[PDB]
């Protein structure tokens, strides 16, 4: 059993009131069954694309989530996975910087 | 079912050649084996056929497998009495004990025996033990003759049947006849049947 | 390779257990049990990789399989119904993919067992005017009155079991063929040279092996029990 | 130069009746087929992942996988079945399969099988065969996946012949693709870090392709020794983001510029200045 790492990030420069895409690429995972959600002020964002499942030369899995976003002064925006391995859901927060 | 045979079952005289057909939707199909079956006995491999276009032999016995069509053909040549049996196509899904058979239903092939000298006769046999009782046999006659059951219930009638005596490579055809009823004799015991002009009653 | 099955026939009662066993000395670790009824090839009911290992094959609705070393396989009916009348096939294997068949076991599952009943056998001793007229000898064994129609007949001869120039009907007959569960007979033949059965020295015997009751069932009727057991007839040749 | 042809397959089985398999197809680092458990059919991710392959070589080729999957499944539960009480469900089984491409006609295959996230097993040669370190227990199934003389024509088959073959055809028809280029953009931002009195500069750089690129912070002429590179993260639009940090003292910022090189820039560096 494998913990998963979690590394939230921006396609484009991120600037206020600009349409983006947010990334939330989720590795190092074993067993492949994972729950991955990208929130808006802790909300369930709707349109989030999955890439297929994938996995490296260590046979640790990889995954890539992504959806549209508008950054803001006030929005905030996470990553939160569920996995086997832990038992609490983790959640990773958007930092800009 | 995945496996299916025809003919379902067929009737053939001694030296015809014959051709048995086996048609499949197992997948996948590693091979094809040909089983005989004589009746109320065990299961006797004759070949097995494993390539794409495959054609095997084993002695009177060749047969064909085409994969692409699904399909394999057995064929006997030269027919002995001894064919007669039920002859079953099994195909294996794997090329290993992971494999599941998938068997199937049969064909019943009968062949009707070559009766070189017929010699038609109904003898009187008496019981080792008790002098008195009897049955009659009707023998020596060609397989063109039919053995009718009796009209009367206390009248006994076998179906027919052939024997085969191997170290003077000779064949018969016989059928017995028993009863307690006071009318029966073996002059009169298969007369329900249509039996030869010239069949030889004993004195 | 070499696959045993026993018993090699049974008849057995409705509610009764009935115990089918496989013996293989092949070291083989796959053991397979099969059923073959009329109008449908083999069917697997349960299978097994190793002592301990049973799995459900295709049909294992009322068989359990017991595996209790590399050697056996069983197949236990516990409550034996008359759908389970079959003939039932064992075959062991090792990794590869030939399955070597057992020889069958022929099983019946009656109602009831009040109507079992032994043969009684007869040896018609060969006509003198078949053997002036052919110069050959044809005997006739009868077995007579038995139920259920699970016999095997054979012919010897000074003790050893003779095939060629015998034929015996593909099935028995019925002896009240109007009744319910009417008694059979089933008649073969042996014939020799006339100069075979004219030499004293040699013994004909017919003889019939009768499948009914064990030692186990119980039997509330007056008559004898009718177990499983032989019963023949003989006659010495003789000019 | 080379590149690497690699089939991933992932199955899962929970217990004795439910299992899925599921399939992506790499080509160096991009994708060129899925096929999804639901799906009766491999999908093709670009527009010449057929190769050079006519209609009747890929349906011939699709039907063998077709069958291959049914049949792959049904052998894992009879082969949980013979191991039994050994092993037992959840089981997690991954395949990696293709070949390596180099210069001229030259190439190596490979075939290895990963069991609950461990490398146990390969095909080499003419035959299946356990790595060092795998248990003892599977001697049995290689020896039963071994009876298999047809399974083991076909796989030297794909590995010897078919997936160089396919491969170098994927090559040329998907040329455009593989030699594209696209340019990074660059921008600089800042966190307080792990100690109190320092600050850790972060330089991302997003958009990239191919995967080769040299970022570096720097003072006019000098390397800062201590840039730290992260790990090279996938866009959704196969491209490629990259960050390199650097802890500096607060006050110290000023001066400080990250520079990019990338083939797509031609020679043009991105200097960003903070
Ligand atoms: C990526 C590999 C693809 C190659 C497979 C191509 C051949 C194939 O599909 N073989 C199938 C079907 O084979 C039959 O049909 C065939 C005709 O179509 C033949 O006639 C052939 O002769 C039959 O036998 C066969 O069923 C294979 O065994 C399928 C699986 C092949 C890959 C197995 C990978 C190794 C698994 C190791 C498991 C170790 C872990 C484990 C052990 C035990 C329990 C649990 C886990
Ligand atoms: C296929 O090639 C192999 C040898 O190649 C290696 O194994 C392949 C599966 C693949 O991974 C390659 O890139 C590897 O380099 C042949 O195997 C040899 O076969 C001969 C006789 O058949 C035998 O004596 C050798 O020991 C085998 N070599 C090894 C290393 O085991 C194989 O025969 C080829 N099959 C076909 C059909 O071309
Ligand atoms: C993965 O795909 C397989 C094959 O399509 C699915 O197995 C089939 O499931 C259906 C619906 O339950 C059954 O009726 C079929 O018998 C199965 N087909 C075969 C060939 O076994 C399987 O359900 C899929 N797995 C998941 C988790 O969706
Ligand atoms: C044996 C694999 C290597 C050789 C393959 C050459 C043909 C490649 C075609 C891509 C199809 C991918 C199918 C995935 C099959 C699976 O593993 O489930
Ligand atoms: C098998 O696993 C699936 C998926 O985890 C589960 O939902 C299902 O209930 C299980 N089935 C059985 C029969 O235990």
């Amino acid at each position: 059993q494998k913990t998963p790492q979690i590394q939230v990030y921006s396609r484009h420069p991120p600037e206020n009131g600009k349409p983006n895409i947010l990334n939330c690429y989720v590795t190092q995972f074993h067993p492949p069954h994972i729950e991955i959600q990208m929130l808006k002020n802790g909300k369930k964002i709707p349109k989030v694309e999955m890439s297929d499942m994938s996995f490296s030369k260590d046979w640790s899995f990889y995954i890539l989530a992504h959806t549209e976003f508008t950054p803001t002064e006030t929005d905030t925006y996470a990553c939160r996975v569920k996995h086997a391995s832990m038992a609490e859901p983790k959640t990773v927060y958007w930092d800009r910087d | 079912t995945q496996v299916e045979q025809s003919p379902q079952s067929l009737v053939v005289r001694q030296g015809e050649n014959c051709v048995l057909q086996c048609n499949y939707s197992v997948t996948p199909d590693n091979h094809l084996r040909w089983f005989k079956q004589d009746t109320g006995k065990g299961l006797v491999s004759l070949t097995v056929l494993v390539d794409q276009k495959d054609k095997t032999s084993n002695g009177r016995y060749s047969a064909t497998l085409d994969k692409d069509a699904k399909h394999s053909t057995l064929h006997i040549t030269a027919t002995l009495l001894d064919d007669t049996a039920t002859y079953i196509c099994v195909v294996g899904d794997r090329g290993s004990a992971l494999g599941r058979l998938h068997f199937g239903a049969g064909t019943q092939l009968i062949v009707i025996p070559d009766i070189q000298n017929p010699d038609p006769a109904v003898y009187q046999l008496r019981d080792s033990k008790s002098s008195d009782k009897s049955v009659c046999l009707f023998t020596d006659f060609d397989s063109q003759t039919n053995v009718s059951q009796s009209k009367d219930s206390d009248v006994y009638i076998t179906d027919k049947c052939v024997l085969d005596m191997r170290s003077m490579d000779f064949k018969s055809n016989s059928a017995v006849a028993w009863s307690n009823k006071s009318d029966f004799a073996c002059a009169n015991a298969f007369n329900n049947s249509i039996i030869p002009e010239d069949t030889f009653f004993p004195s | 390779a070499a696959v045993t099955q026993s018993p090699r026939n049974k008849v057995a009662v409705t509610g009764g257990k009935v115990t089918l066993s496989c013996n293989q000395t092949n070291n083989h670790n796959n053991m397979y049990w099969y059923r073959q009824d009329t109008g449908h090839g083999l069917r697997l009911i349960h299978y097994s990789y190793g002592a301990g290992s049973t799995e459900k094959g295709d049909i294992p609705d009322g068989y359990k399989a017991s595996r209790p070393s590399q050697e056996n396989f069983s197949l236990i009916l516990e409550l034996a119904t008359p759908s389970q009348t079959s003939v039932y096939f064992c075959a062991s294997g090792d990794e590869g993919y030939t399955q070597y068949f057992g020889p069958g076991t022929r099983l019946l599952v009656l109602e009831d067992l009040r109507n079992v009943t032994p043969p009684k056998v007869s040896l018609f001793e060969p006509s003198k005017a078949e053997i002036s007229h052919t110069q050959k000898a044809t005997l006739v064994c009868l077995a007579t009155g038995f139920y259920p129609d699970h016999v095997e007949l054979s012919w010897w001869v000074n003790g050893k079991e003779v095939h060629s120039g015998v034929c015996t009907d593909p099935q028995p007959l019925k002896e009240q063929p109007a009744l319910n569960d009417s008694r059979y007979s089933l008649s073969s033949r042996l014939r020799v040279s006339a100069t075979f059965w004219q030499n004293p020295r040699n013994h004909f015997r017919c003889q019939v092996q009768f499948y009914g009751l064990s030692e186990n069932d119980e039997w509330t009727q007056d008559r004898a029990k009718p177990v499983t057991q032989i019963v023949s007839a003989e006659a010495w040749g003789r000019a | 130069k080379n590149y690497t042809f690699r089939c991933l397959q992932m199955s899962s089985f929970a217990n004795r009746s439910w299992s899925r398999t599921d399939s992506v197809v790499w080509l160096g680092d991009l994708q060129t087929h899925r096929w999804s458990n639901d799906s009766a059919t491999i999908s093709f991710t670009k527009p010449w992942s057929q190769g050079k392959l006519s209609n009747q070589q890929w349906e011939k080729l699709q039907h063998m996988f077709q069958v291959y999957r049914v049949s792959f499944t049904r052998d894992i539960q009879e082969l949980v079945k013979m191991m039994s009480p050994k092993e037992d469900y959840p089981i997690e089984i991954q395949l990696s399969a293709g070949c390596e491409m180099y210069p001229g006609n030259a190439s190596e295959s490979f075939l290895h099988v990963a069991f609950q996230g461990k490398y146990v097993v390969r095909f080499w040669g003419t035959s299946w065969q356990t790595v060092p370190g795998a248990p003892s227990w599977l001697d049995l199934p290689i020896k039963v996946l071994n009876a298999d003389q047809g399974t083991s024509a076909t796989v030297q088959m794909l590995l010897n012949d078919t997936c160089p073959l396919f491969v170098r055809g994927l090559l040329e028809a998907g040329k455009s693709d593989l030699e594209k280029q696209e340019k990074p953009v660059a921008w600089l931002s800042s966190v307080p870090s792990s100690a109190h009195g320092h600050r850790q500069l972060v330089c991302h750089v997003s958009g990239f392709y191919p995967k080769p690129v040299w970022v570096m912070w720097m003072r006019g002429d000098q390397e800062q020794q201590g840039t730290h590179r992260g790990d090279f993260l996938p866009n959704a639009d196969e491209t490629w983001y990259l960050q390199a940090t650097l802890d500096v003292e607060a006050g110290e910022e000023a001066g400080l510029a990250c520079r990019v090189k990338h083939s797509s820039l031609g020679g043009q560096d991105i200097i960003l200045y903070w």
